[PDB]
């Protein structure tokens, strides 16, 4: 059977748990479509004891504006295509982490805080998130940096210079991050416009159009979990449907999904036979066009980025291939990555696929253990008073962040 | 499984060591003159320096000439040619006699030239030809396994033009010999039309590069027939080759000459090598006066094979004579060109492990008590009667529901089907009604 998604914890914190050595100790934060998560960076403490606030990035308010339900518990979200694009939510979803992790007194956040953000992050939302940030919570210095390269800056064996492609796939985005030398280079770097949420949405339309006798009884929230228990991404998925199409092997293999219960009963209260299901949601990321978009997908677009290199700086790449995001939590990932990789590298050359030691989390590790090694530098973060001089649009272009470009905002 | 024959169960002359026979092995039995004389046979053939040297099988019907021939063939294997014709092979009607022996001993004496077999497989992700024409065409291919691009000279990227390939179809490519071969559309594409005419065949679970050293075997006689006519030249796609059908010809002395002199000027090179083979003219009594008369040519010669003779005959007439009584069948002139190997009857005994070997390849499980009887029926009859009733006599076992024979199915057997020599008794008594 499904269970039931939790709701309203109770991660409530002094005025803040800030650490000894120097003054400063700064919030990690990490935003993305499905999840906001958020910690003090806990400087001197190896493993991180607590990633706090793990919560959905989604959030209602009182019709008469009396309460605001900006924590785990219909709702909205300050996101498009997993970049922020919003303030009057935004504010509600940042107070609510500040508040939990606890504010020291005065009319701003008390101390530094790396936020995390889009591949490329159009120069307007980085204004308009940097103008939040600076305005309303009034951060002493920030930075900007991307959670698939946070990841992949955690998984490195070293503080190294390195190359590789990040594999990364978010709620609303899958991207294809080729890097040299520490370097993003998004001259040539690519994304698929889908992820886990049109998986999920996609896998809700199967069983709604399958099940119609209780297209009340299957939600979003329930389809979440099956995705990520159940699915499972195929070896190879022509012949993985191919296997599905005996009945002894489906039998063996389709699951008893349960919906709670009060004729078998089935016809109100199925046990929701999942099949190919359980492949087909996991292939939209790998085969865009099971969702009728004409998108090239997460193999071909592999191919199209890679094969743009000299052959001799294709090697040292595919050396590390680095798969990262929500959607790499499938089990069979890995092992479908590099059979689509085989099947497009020259008959003798070596690569490597590594996994994010967790699949996810990884970003905001891997932006706590930036923010630790990177806390007393200062060509690194935008500092408050540079807001004044530059636009917001202004990156600082430091390892696991984006390019930036020469540019101004007209504005009124 | 293969077929069992008449001769399946030799498999070598079962020599020791020292080159005198063992009594029963490798599959023959008894047979110790004959089998020895073979030996030395078998080390003249080895040893590579004779031409024309030549050896009769001389002795009755159903002796062993041809199972020792065939073991001949067994104690050096397919890596020297054993050539085998009957005599009456001779008889054409597209060339003359003394052709078909010119053709027969060019073909017991081969060549063997090593290659390094270099074959290409995949999906063709690109074709793109590069002088201002074509200096040479670049094509990449894809399998399961990996990818490559080869650098195709102009006559290849042709021979892709004829097969009709394009990018996405599924390619077998050979680096020695240039053939191309396409084996359909790589089946990613398979969705490109609903139905097209086309077969689609899954992306290769292969390598795209695959290595072997072959080592081919030929013939002096297919040099000789392949440069003799003009070839058929086209891969078939022509209509030309219609019109003329091949037939056999009097490939002329004066070409192989030059075939010789080209051989030579190769395995100088060590390009190839040579294998001095066999040529065994089975029942060769039945060759003609005019055919026996050339082989006094044949044998003669510096670069002929090793032949083995065989025949069964008395101091019958030689054919093509009209007159002439000769030993063997065969003219005293060849007969003292030959080293003549003499095969005998066995006694009672040979013959009964004969009859074991014969029923344990057969595959029949047989009981002493049925063993002994073809035993005996082998004395009453001929050792070839008696070994021709052990199928038989086992499928009856069958049919009754048995594993094995026991002398109810082989006496029942002798009864049903007659020999030779009994059945020629009723045709002498009812002289008058056939
Ligand atoms: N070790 C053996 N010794 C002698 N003959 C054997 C032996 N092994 C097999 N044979 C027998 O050889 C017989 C057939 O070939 P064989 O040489 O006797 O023919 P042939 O009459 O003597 O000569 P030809 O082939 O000219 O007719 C078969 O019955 C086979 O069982």
């Amino acid at each position: 059977p499904f269970r039931d998604a939790r709701a309203a914890p109770d991660p409530v914190l002094e005025a803040g748990p800030v650490a000894h050595g120097p003054l400063p100790v700064p919030l990690v934060l990490d935003n993305g479509s499905f999840q906001v998560r958020a910690g003090w960076a806990c400087p001197g403490q190896d493993p991180g004891p607590e990633p706090r606030l793990q919560f959905r990035a989604v959030c209602a308010r009182g019709r008469g504006g009396a309460r605001g339900a900006s924590g785990p518990q219909m709702l909205r979200s300050p996101f498009d295509r997993n970049v922020p694009v919003n303030l009057e939510l935004q504010e509600l979803l940042l107070d609510y982490s500040f508040q939990h992790l606890g504010v020291s007194s005065q009319g701003c956040v008390d101390h530094p805080i790396v936020l995390t953000e889009a591949v490329c992050n159009p120069l307007y939302s980085r204004q308009m998130m940097s103008e939040l940030l600076f305005e309303c919570y009034g951060i002493p210095k920030v930075a900007y940096g991307i959670d698939s390269l946070f990841s992949f800056y955690h998984n490195k064996p070293k503080n190294s210079m390195c190359s590789g492609l990040i594999i990364s796939s978010g709620y609303q985005c899958t991207h294809v991050l080729p890097i040299l030398e520490g370097r993003l280079d998004a001259k040539n770097c690519k994304r698929i416009n889908l992820g886990g949420s049109q998986a999920a949405g996609y896998l809700q339309r199967l069983l709604q159009l399958k099940y119609p006798g209780h297209l009340a009884a299957i939600t979003l929230s329930r389809m979440e979990e099956i995705l990520h228990e159940h699915s499972y991404i195929a070896e190879d998925y022509v012949e993985e449907l191919h296997k599905w199409r005996c009945p002894d092997y489906y039998e063996n293999n389709v699951h008893k999904m349960q919906l709670p219960f009060s004729v078998f009963n089935l016809a109100a209260y199925h046990q929701l036979f999942v099949g190919t299901e359980r492949i087909r949601a996991p292939e939209i990321i790998f085969q865009p066009s099971l969702i009728g978009e004409e998108q090239a997908g997460i193999a071909e677009t592999l191919q199209y980025i890679l094969d743009r290199y000299p052959k001799d700086i294709q090697e040292m790449l595919v050396q590390n291939v680095f798969l990262t995001g929500g959607n790499t939590m499938y089990p069979g990932m890995k092992a479908r990555m590099e059979k689509e990789l085989l099947e497009m590298r020259p008959f003798r050359s070596s690569f490597q696929v590594q996994l994010a030691s967790n699949p996810v989390l990884d970003a905001w590790y891997g932006a706590r253990d930036w923010a630790l090694n990177h806390l007393d530098d200062n060509e690194v973060w935008i500092t408050r008073k540079e807001y004044e001089e530059k636009g917001g649009e202004y990156l600082k272009e430091h390892c696991a962040s984006n390019i930036y470009v020469p540019i101004r905002l007209p504005k009124q | 499984t293969q077929r069992i024959a008449s001769h399946s169960h030799v498999k070598g002359l079962g020599l020791d060591e020292s080159g005198l026979a063992k009594q029963a092995a490798s599959g023959l039995v008894g047979q110790e003159n004959a089998r020895e004389a073979c030996g030395v046979i078998v080390e003249l053939i080895k040893s590579k320096k004779m031409a024309g040297r030549a050896v009769l099988l001389a002795g009755p019907p159903g002796t062993g000439k041809t199972a020792l021939a065939l073991a001949i063939a067994q104690e050096l294997g397919s890596k020297v040619p054993f050539c085998p014709m009957v005599g009456s092979e001779v008889y054409s009607t597209e060339i003359k006699k003394t052709e078909v022996l010119m053709e027969n001993f060019r073909r017991a004496i081969g060549l063997r030239i090593k290659e390094t077999k270099e074959v290409y497989e995949g999906e063709v992700t690109e074709l793109t030809p590069c002088g201002k024409t074509i200096s040479h065409v670049i094509i990449g291919l894809k399998t399961a396994k990996g990818t490559k691009q080869l650098k195709l000279d102009p006559s290849i990227f042709e021979s892709l033009q004829k097969e009709r390939v394009e990018a996405g179809d599924v390619i077998y490519i050979e680096a020695n010999s240039g053939a191309v071969k396409r084996q359909g559309r790589c089946d990613t594409y398979a969705t490109e039309f609903d139905l097209e005419a086309e077969e689609y065949v899954p992306l290769p679970k292969g390598d795209v590069h695959k290595k072997k050293e072959i080592i081919q075997d030929v013939t002096l006689h297919d040099l000789d027939v392949a440069n003799a006519r003009p070839q058929g030249g086209q891969d078939i796609l022509s209509m030309m080759g219609q019109l003329m059908k091949p037939k056999k010809t009097e490939i002329t002395d004066k070409l192989r000459g030059e075939i010789n002199k080209v051989v030579n000027k190769y395995i100088d090179q060590g390009i190839a090598e040579l294998v001095p083979g066999v040529l065994f003219v089975d029942e060769v009594h039945m060759l003609d006066i005019e055919c026996f008369t050339y082989l006094h040519r044949a044998l003669e010669s510096s670069i002929a094979p090793i032949v083995i003779f065989a025949s069964n005959r008395g101091n019958c007439v030689i054919r093509g004579t009209e007159d002439i009584t000769s030993p063997h069948g065969i003219p005293l002139d060849l007969l003292d060109r030959v080293m003549i190997i003499r095969t005998m009857l066995y006694t009672p005994q040979e013959m009964k492990q004969i009859i074991k070997i014969r029923a344990q390849t057969e595959g029949i499980n047989i009981s002493e008590e049925a063993l002994n009887h073809l035993g005996e029926i082998g004395t009453k009859t001929t050792l070839r009667y008696s070994v021709q009733l052990l199928t038989p006599a086992n499928l009856l076992a069958k049919i009754n529901g048995k594993d094995s024979i026991e002398k109810e199915h082989v006496e029942e057997i002798s009864e049903l089907f007659y020999d030779a020599k009994s059945s020629a008794k009723i045709l002498a008594d009812q002289q008058d009604k056939y």
